[PDB]
């Protein structure tokens, strides 16, 4: 008895989605779906806050998924603030839910796509050898979360 | 808990230029200092406690 | 790697989060969701929540997350830009080999 | 033992005379340097920085 809705925010149309989801949904498995998709075109938090919370306050709703393709760097801390405080799972696909994270909550079961930045510098330092560029240096900005890419290269 | 939404459309639609937040009753909470900053970081609002 | 792609994983990876705390436990509350008047408090076993949602898998792909949350098994992909401007790809890296 | 405390530290009436007196400074020093864009008003309409 328990659905996970999705929210897609952006001029992206998706609309057979649900069609699809519903017929691969793994029916072998006990789901009950309710998979609604929502759509707006604008990005504002609180806007965007309002209709999250009251998303699953007219009905049950137990998880969502943000979709959004847009550069703004603000979007994926509000899932984590909702999530923190209201305990209901939140998962990042795309957009600005997939991006790096400083730090999340204590108690916050959010989680994200994408690489991380640690393994960034991993990847980045295995095609610098086929190639031999054995010779470089670094430079970078006051951008939050750089400490650690030096840190690692040095280990 | 709702005082995310009923910040800025309370206060930052009044045309402001910078916020105060006061300090909650309760010796040591973060109920309070939290999300009173949350809604300023979208705008970069500055926000003095 | 698409939109319907990335959408139908997602639901899974809750989906079989779930089955499990279903098999064992049983009991979930369904706690209040509700940002006006949170009555709603983490007295059920809400934490446990966190040790199944690390070693998801589906589809006999390791979909495990990290501690940070991040998945760390990505599948990173390299491009270059060309005389014009126009993004192309040039390699592949998955499981540390390029 | 030999504890510490800090002085001043529960007189917000005080505290909030300097802070609209130091921002009060920063706003007329403020209105000298042209490219004085108006904060955004209204929390729905307005979501760019």
């Amino acid at each position: 008895s328990i659905g996970i809705a999705v929210i897609l925010v952006g001029t992206s149309d998706e609309v057979a989605i649900k069609d699809a989801h519903e017929k691969d949904d793994f029916h072998h498995l006990s789901v009950v779906p309710r998979v609604e998709l929502v759509a707006m075109n604008e990005t504002d938090p609180k806007s965007i806050i309002t209709r999250i919370c009251d998303l699953m306050s007219d009905r049950k709703i137990q998880g969502v998924v943000f979709a959004d393709d847009t550069d703004q760097e603000a979007i994926a801390q509000i899932l984590d603030f909702i999530s923190a405080q209201t305990l209901t799972p939140i998962l990042g696909i795309h957009g600005g839910s997939s991006m790096i994270m400083a730090d999340k909550d204590e108690s916050s079961m959010f989680f994200q796509f994408g690489p991380s930045i640690e393994q960034q510098a991993s990847v980045m330092l295995n095609i610098m050898e086929e190639y031999d560029w054995y010779i470089f240096s670094i430079v970078t900005t006051y951008f939050p979360g750089y400490q650690d890419f030096v840190n690692k290269i040095r280990s | 808990i709702q005082m995310a939404l009923s910040v800025c459309e309370d206060l930052i639609s009044s045309q402001v230029y910078a916020i105060l937040v006061s300090h909650p009753p309760t010796p040591n909470d973060h109920f309070t200092p939290t999300p009173v900053s949350y809604t300023a970081g979208f705008y970069r609002i500055p926000v003095l406690g | 790697y698409g939109l319907p792609a990335r959408v139908r994983d997602g639901i899974a990876i809750i989906t079989t989060a779930a089955s499990d705390m279903l098999s064992e436990h049983s009991f979930i509350p369904e706690p209040k969701s509700s940002c006006y008047n949170t009555h709603e408090k983490r007295i059920y076993q809400s934490n446990m929540l966190n040790r199944y949602l690390i070693n998801v898998t589906f589809e006999g792909r390791n979909l495990s997350f990290s501690e940070d949350g991040y998945q760390m098994h990505p599948k990173l992909v390299i491009i270059l830009l060309n005389k014009e401007r126009k993004w192309e790809r040039v390699g592949k890296w998955k499981d540390k080999s390029l | 033992i030999l504890g510490l405390q800090l002085i001043n530290g529960k007189n917000e009436s005080a505290h909030i005379s300097d802070a609209v007196g130091v921002v009060a400074q920063a706003v007329h020093e403020l209105l000298e340097k042209e490219n004085i864009t108006d904060p955004p008003r209204g929390c729905v309409g307005n979501t760019n920085i």
